[PDB]
C-alpha cells in the first residue's frame, strides 16, 4: 500500500516551535492535515487523528545538537527509535518535532565571526592565562530538540516513542565524547531534566524546569533553553537549544533533550561537550530497531504500517 | 546489487557479533533509512552506531 | 590504515570559497595540509600534492541546493560519485568543494522574516490576483555548488570527478519531482552552462557566464550566482547559489552547479524547482559505484586504499 505520513519541524528552527501558518504550508499537496497548538505547553505541538484501526510503525528521529566553536567538528546527531504500535480508529496522537539546537559557528555579528575564523583569540588567551573561562564565555553548541510521540488520556500524557537529541558540541572540542546510546522501557522510571549547570541541560519528559538556559521539559511546553548568562554582556553568543527541551549554548555544550535529559557541564569547561538524552519506547510497542544516533538536522516523524 | 557495494565503502570493514545477526538483518533490509538511496548517509551512520552498542561488541 | 585524507569546506558557507587561513584551522591536527588559491578563478581551490603512486579510492559528493520558501520541503540532496584512479608521485590534485546553495528562510531582513513565518502574504495576494508572480519575486533557495576534482595538464585542467549539485527548491514548490540524476563520461561533449531564465542556472565546466545571478562556471572560479534581479529593488532576497557554480535563487529555484548547469525556470513560476547539475567522470578512472543523490549540506571529498 505505501501510506506513509511524514511529519517535519514546518520550516520552524530555534528554541521555539512552528506555528500553524508554517505547518499549513509545509503540508500542502499531501494526504497530511494537522492541528498546531498556539499557545500554553501544547504551543508548536503538531495534532494527528489516526484514520482507521490497524498496526502502525512509528519511525522517530530526534534532532542533531550545535556545532562547536572554532574547530567546526562534527555535531552530535540525534538518535532514531523505531517502533511497532497498534493504534485505533480516530485515537489523537500528539506529535513534537524535535528542531536542531543553534550552532556556535558561523554567526552573523562581525565580531563574532572573527572569533570563528580563528583571527580573534581572547577565547583561547584567557584559558592559557587563568586556566578557566570565567570572562570571556561563549563558543559553544546549544542542545538538540527531542522527538516526542504521545497520546492523552483522560488528563495525562502517556509517551509512545521519544527520540532523544544529540547534545551541543563544546568550543574546544577536540574530541567527540564517543558516547553510547540510552533506551528506557520502564514508565515508572520518570524522566527529569539533566544537570543543568554553567551550560544548560536537556528537558525531560516532566519535570519543574527552574533555570532561563536549561532545556524546558515536555509538559511545560519543551522550549529551547536560552544562551548562557555568562555568554551574555560580553559577546552576542545567542547559542539556544533546540524545540524539544534542548539546552542552552555556552563555553561547554548544551545537553541534548529526551525522556530523561542529557546533562550539561557543571565548570563551563571549553573542552567539554553536553551529553546526549535518554530515549523512551512505550511498552505497548515493540522496538523494531534499537535507538541509533542517525539523524543530523532536524527530526522527523514516519508511519510505514509493519509488523 | 549496488547498495551492498556502495555501503561497505561508507562503513569500511565493519564487523557484526552473532548477537545481532538480526539485529542487522532488520536495519540493513527492512528499516526506512537503508530502503531509501536518498538515505544512504543515514544507513551508514546507522550501521557504525550498531557496531558500537554493547550487544553488537566482541 | 591513516590513507584517510578528508576534504571539507573548512567551514566556509555560501557563494565564495574558503580561505587559506580557514583550511588551516580545519585541517590542524589532521594528516592534510593544501595549498589555497588567493585570488583569481583559483580563488577557493584546495591544491593538495599526491604523496605516492598507487591506485587511490576518490570519493566525490557534491552539495545540497537551497530550501524552499514558506513550505520549507526537503531540499534537492547533491550527487554522489566515486571513482578509482591511478595517481603518480607528486601530481598537483586541484579540489573545489562545493557549499550548499543558500537557503531562503530564514532571513536578517525586517519585511522578509515577517514573509518567513506567514504574517505577510503579499507574495500570496499577487498570485491569487494577478495569476502569476512579476513584482513582488523571491522565495526560492538557492542552486547547490558542485564538488570538482580535477589535476592540471601542461596548460588545461582536465577533470577527474565532479560530483554535481542538487538544484534549489522552489518557494511554492509542495512536490519534489524525485528526478534521476545525469552522469557524462565524454570529454567531447562540453559542459556549459544552465538554462537560466528568471533564476540562475548552474555553473558549468567551461563556458562564458554572463548573467549575474547565474552560477559561474570552474574555469571562471566558480563562484555562486547573485540572488534574482527582481527579488530585489522590492525585497532584501540575497539568496545565492552555493561556492561550485550554484544559481542565483528567485522566485523558481536556481539551478546547481556541475560539470553541465542545471537549468532554471524560464518565466518566474513559483512552484518550480531548479534543474540539478550534471555529474563528470574520467574515462581513465572505473566508477565505483553509481552516480546517486545522497549528499544534504555541503560536500566533501574522500580518498583511501583499499583496493
Ligand atoms: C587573566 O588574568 C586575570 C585573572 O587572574 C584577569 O584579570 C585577566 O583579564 C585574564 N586575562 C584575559 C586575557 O582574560
Ligand atoms: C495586481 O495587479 C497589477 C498587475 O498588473 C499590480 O499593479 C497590482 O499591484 C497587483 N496587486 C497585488 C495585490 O499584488
Amino acid at each position: 500500500p505505501t501510506v506513509h505520513w511524514l511529519f517535519t519541524t514546518c520550516g520552524a528552527s530555534g528554541p521555539h516551535g512552528p506555528t500553524q501558518a508554517q505547518c499549513n504550508n509545509a503540508y500542502q499537496n499531501s494526504n497530511l492535515s494537522v492541528e498546531v497548538g498556539s499557545e500554553g505547553p501544547l504551543k508548536g505541538i503538531q495534532i494527528w487523528k489516526v484514520p482507521a484501526t490497524d498496526t502502525y510503525s512509528i519511525s522517530g528521529y530526534g534532532a542533531a545538537g550545535g556545532k562547536g566553536g572554532k574547530n567546526t567538528m562534527m555535531r552530535s546527531h540525534g538518535v532514531s527509535v523505531l517502533g511497532i504500535f497498534n493504534l485505533e480508529k480516530d485515537d489523537m496522537l500528539y506529535i513534537l518535532v524535535g528542531q536542531q539546537g543553534e550552532d556556535a559557528c558561523p554567526s552573523t555579528n562581525q565580531l563574532i565571526q572573527k572569533v570563528c575564523i580563528g583571527e580573534n583569540n581572547v577565547i583561547e588567551e584567557e584559558i592559557r592565562v587563568n586556566r578557566s573561562v570565567h570572562e570571556w564565555a561563549g563558543g559553544g553548541g546549544g542542545g538538540g530538540g527531542a522527538t516526542y510521540v504521545f497520546k492523552m488520556k483522560d488528563g495525562v500524557p502517556v509517551p509512545l516513542i521519544i527520540a532523544a537529541g544529540g547534545g551541543g558540541r563544546a568550543y574546544g572540542a577536540k574530541t567527540d565524547t564517543f558516547h553510547p546510546e540510552r533506551l528506557e522501557n520502564n514508565s515508572s522510571v520518570l524522566g527529569l531534566n539533566g544537570n543543568s549547570g554553567a551550560a544548560g541541560g536537556g528537558g525531560g519528559w516532566n519535570d519543574n524546569t527552574s533555570l532561563l538556559w536549561a532545556g524546558k521539559s515536555l509538559q511545560e511546553g519543551a522550549t529551547g533553553g536560552h544562551s548562557c548568562p555568562q555568554a551574555m554582556k560580553k559577546w552576542g553568543w545567542e547559542t539556544r537549544g533546540g524545540f524539544g527541551g534542548g539546552g542552552g549554548g555556552c563555553s561547554s555544550g548544551g545537553g541534548g533533550g529526551g525522556y530523561i535529559g542529557g546533562n550539561a557541564a557543571s565548570n563551563n569547561d571549553p573542552e567539554m561537550d553536553g551529553e546526549d538524552g535518554v530515549s523512551f519506547i512505550s511498552p505497548l510497542g515493540i522496538l523494531y530497531t534499537p535507538a541509533l544516533k542517525v539523524m543530523e538536522g532536524h527530526g522527523e516523524v514516519n508511519i510505514k504500517h509493519y509488523l | 546489487r549496488m547498495k551492498d557495494k556502495f555501503l561497505k565503502h561508507l562503513t569500511g570493514p565493519l564487523y557484526f557479533s552473532p548477537k545481532c545477526s538480526k539485529h542487522f538483518h532488520r536495519l540493513y533490509h527492512n528499516t526506512r533509512d537503508c530502503t531509501i538511496p536518498a538515505y544512504y548517509k543515514r544507513c551508514a551512520r546507522l550501521l557504525t552506531r550498531l557496531a558500537v552498542s554493547p550487544v553488537c561488541m566482541e
